[PDB]
């Protein structure tokens, strides 16, 4: 209730340069983001805690009962800030400082071990990372493979000519119409 | 995010949100469908090859000079000389004020992976002709390959060999003019410039829309409780939730229009690379301006750039015919 | 193998299954979306009229008409979006029939993967299925080639084909099938000297 300001959010020490009679702090969205504390000249910026989107990696429920959790765009040492009870709605504390932690360009995911081979992509993650449920079964995270490497023996007096042929039949499915509805 | 955008960090409003209920969940499934599609548009264009070829060390392709489009190993990023001019010509605290549940997800394919697909297309289309897009890749000298590109236009193959040195110079000269032309002006990259401008402007109006009263007593949620009686305060707060829910709806609807337009353009780049790049096109004014010979792809931020090579008749003379 | 390929895995027909899965999902949300209150006394429509008199009942009833009148408008708008992308796919299947089925296509990678020969249409619920037949080269060899040949001080060029040599003496073949032939004035045309 700082001199008539009501809201919610942790208070952190800030070092912005105010002016002799500048009390409030206004952001682009016209919301408070800084307050001059009464009885002091201190300035505190009002922001929530370490927050973002929480995603769950999982195979089918029937296949297994295991999950992996990815926090989007957070430093991997700033996630264990809220390992407590009555502090978070999510109290699953074994996943914060838990299994093999691997840091990606989209935050660090916990519960999957990073192997350093490469296969095709099964469950996309982001920035060239994919996850799969391989074998003794556990979830792993690897880097995508673009395909099999190859090289052509180019020369200025060499040509290659086929001597046989194969015939293949391929399918292709296209939608053409949908259901008619009246209300 | 549903809850944090409209009245984030206020538990006295979150229970009020359950009254409307499944309205915002429809928005999440709408925006998530757009994001998944963007990862398929890129896949259809650059991933038309089952092999990752690489060029041999020798760079004598019959006199043609391809050094301006092949990757440069010296640079930390394996991007060609031309591709560097494009990355420095597209301009993208701005994202720090997005604590309202607005996020920018990262693309599935990193920009260093797309340059590997593009380098495979180039290294397979100069050592094997068009034969790698219809089966096993078969090598062919570049000097002879250009003879079957003239032969498809309608000009015999005895004119390329008799003018091989002159044709090589014209190709090399025109390939160095593009480098200076791109760095001369800045309006050539306009098509990709407004794609990111529209998205940045759309989010800005969304953020500024939560500072509007919507005709109510006060914009901020906290003082409404402290300035009105509890018997009728619940009427005013839901009268403010409607505006913050309609505003989020117009943003989603506008994106659905834009996504279809980009989808119709990502289906044209896939055709332009199947036909012009992996073959020779007889369609007029499709892969350039004139008689088509070949094309080369290049990668740009959120797009692709083609380099069409054509054939144009020079000075002519009148005649009498029967 | 086409019959057994489809009958093995059921995920091949996912392009038609999600078209009918999406329409059913849109109606289910619309039915469940009239249980909301929109800030009124209750969702039951005639409970307002049986508990309040005419002077504040109109405030509540209007708060519910516009709420339900806005969930219909949202449903209609999405259908206009969906119908405009099914139509963009019905103009693609109408072209594959006119070009791949009713003729032979020279556009590459349009009617299959390889050199197109001929296609057959088949009908599926709310869609169409094409059976493209293509031609693919099998195992190959490699020879030594030459751009031209000089015999009487004059160059010779192939009329249709390439020059190859199996190690000792030369031949002329096709470009898509190794069928060697002897060099003849019929196979070649002369143009200028050979320097
Ligand atoms: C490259 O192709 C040439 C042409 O086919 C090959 O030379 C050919 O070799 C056969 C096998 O000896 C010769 O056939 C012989 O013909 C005589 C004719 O009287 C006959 O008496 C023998 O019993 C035998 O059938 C054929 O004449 C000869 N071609 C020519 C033009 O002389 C050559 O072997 C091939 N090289 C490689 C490395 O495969
Ligand atoms: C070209 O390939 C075909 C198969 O793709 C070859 O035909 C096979 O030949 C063997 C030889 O004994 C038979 O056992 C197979 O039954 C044949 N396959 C079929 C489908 O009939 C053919 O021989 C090859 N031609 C050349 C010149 O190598
Ligand atoms: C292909 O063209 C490039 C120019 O785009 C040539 O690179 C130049 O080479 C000359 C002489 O070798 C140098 O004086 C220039 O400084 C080079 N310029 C650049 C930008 O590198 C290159 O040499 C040509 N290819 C070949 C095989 O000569
Ligand atoms: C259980 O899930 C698996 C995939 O995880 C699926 O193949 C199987 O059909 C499912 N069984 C059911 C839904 O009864
Ligand atoms: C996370 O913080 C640590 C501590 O400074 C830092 O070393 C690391 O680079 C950070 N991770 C990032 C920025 O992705
Ligand atoms: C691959 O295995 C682990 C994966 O984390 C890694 O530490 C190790 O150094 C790698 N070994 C080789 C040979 O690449
Ligand atoms: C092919 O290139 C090499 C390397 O420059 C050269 O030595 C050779 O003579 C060339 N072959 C022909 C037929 O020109």
């Amino acid at each position: 209730n700082f001199n008539g300001l009501k809201g919610t959010g942790v208070l952190t020490e800030s070092n912005k340069k105010f002016l002799p009679f500048q009390q409030f702090g206004r952001d682009i969205a016209d919301t408070t983001d800084a307050v001059r504390d009464p009885q002091t000249l201190e300035i505190l910026d009002i922001t929530p805690c370490s927050f973002g989107g929480v995603s769950v990696i999982t195979p089918g429920t029937n296949t297994s009962n295991q999950v992996a959790v990815l926090y989007q765009g957070v430093n991997c040492t700033e996630v264990p800030v809220a390992i407590h009870a009555d502090q978070l709605t999510p109290t699953w504390r074994v996943y914060s400082t838990g299994s093999n932690v691997f840091q990606t360009r989209a935050g660090c995911l916990i519960g999957a071990e990073y192997v350093n081979n490469s296969y095709e992509c099964d469950i996309p993650i982001g920035a060239g990372i994919c996850a799969s449920y391989q074998t003794s079964q556990s979830i792993i995270a690897y880097t995508m493979s673009l395909g099999a490497e190859n090289s052509v023996a180019y020369s200025n007096n060499s040509i290659a000519i086929p001597t046989n042929f194969t015939i293949s039949v391929t399918t292709e499915i296209l939608p053409v119409s949908m259901t008619k509805t009246s209300v | 995010d549903c809850t944090m955008y409209i009245c984030g960090d206020s538990t006295e409003c979150s229970n009020l949100l359950l009254q409307y209920g499944s309205f915002c969940t429809q928005l999440k499934r709408a925006l998530t469908g757009i994001a998944v599609e963007q990862d398929k548009n890129t896949q259809e264009v650059f991933a038309q090859v089952k092999q990752i070829y690489k060029t041999p060390p020798i760079k004598y392709f019959g006199g043609f000079n391809f050094s301006q489009i092949l990757p440069d190993p010296s640079k930390p990023s394996k991007r060609s000389f031309i591709e560097d001019l494009l990355f420095n010509k597209v301009t993208l605290l701005i994202c720090a004020q997005k604590f309202k549940g607005l996020t920018v997800l990262p693309p599935l394919l990193t920009d260093e992976m797309i340059a590997q697909y593009t380098s495979a297309l180039l290294a397979g289309t100069i050592t094997s002709g068009w034969t790698f897009g219809a089966g096993a890749a078969l090598q062919i000298p570049f000097a002879m390959q250009m003879a079957y590109r003239f032969n498809g236009i309608g000009v015999t193959q005895n004119v390329l060999y008799e003018n091989q040195k002159l044709i090589a110079n014209q190709f090399n000269s025109a390939i160095g003019k593009i480098q200076d032309s791109l760095s001369s002006t800045a309006s050539a990259l306009g098509k990709l410039q407004d794609v990111v401008n529209h998205n940045a402007q759309a989010l800005n109006t969304l953020v500024k829309q939560l500072s509007s009263k919507f005709g109510a007593i006060s914009s901020v949620l906290n003082d409404i409780f402290s300035r009105l009686d509890k018997v009728e305060a619940e009427v005013q707060i839901d009268r403010l939730i409607t505006g913050r829910l309609q505003s989020l709806q117009t943003y989603v609807t506008q994106q659905l229009i834009r996504a279809a337009e980009i989808r119709a353009s990502a289906n044209l780049a896939a055709t332009k690379m199947s036909e012009c790049v992996l073959g020779q096109s007889k369609r007029v004014d499709f892969c350039g301006k004139g008689y088509h010979l070949m094309s080369f792809p290049q990668s740009a931020p959120h797009g692709v750039v083609f380099l069409h090579v054509t054939y144009v008749p020079a000075q002519e003379k009148n005649f009498t015919t029967a | 193998k086409i019959q057994d390929s489809l009958s093995s895995t059921a995920s091949a027909l996912g392009k038609l299954q999600d078209v009918v899965n999406h329409n059913a999902q849109a109606l289910n949300t619309l039915v469940k979306q009239l249980s909301s209150k929109f800030g009124a006394i209750s969702s039951v429509l005639n409970d307002i009229f049986s508990r309040l008199d005419k002077v504040e009942a109109e405030v509540q009833i209007d708060r519910l008409i516009t709420g339900r009148l806005q969930s219909l408008q949202t449903y209609v708008t999405q259908q206009l979006i969906r119908a405009a992308e099914i139509r963009a796919s019905a103009n693609l299947a109408a072209t594959k029939m006119s070009e791949c089925v009713l003729g032979q296509s020279k556009r590459v990678d349009f009617c299959g993967k390889g050199y197109h020969l001929m296609s057959f249409p088949q009908s599926a619920p709310h869609g169409v299925v094409f059976l493209h037949v293509t031609y693919v080269p099998a195992q190959e060899k490699n020879f030594t080639t030459a751009p031209a040949i000089c015999h009487d001080g004059k160059a010779h060029f192939p009329r249709e084909g390439v020059f190859v040599s199996n190690g000792t003496h030369w031949f002329v073949t096709q470009r898509n099938f190794y069928e060697p032939q002897i060099i003849t004035t019929d196979n070649t045309f002369v143009s200028g000297n050979c320097d």
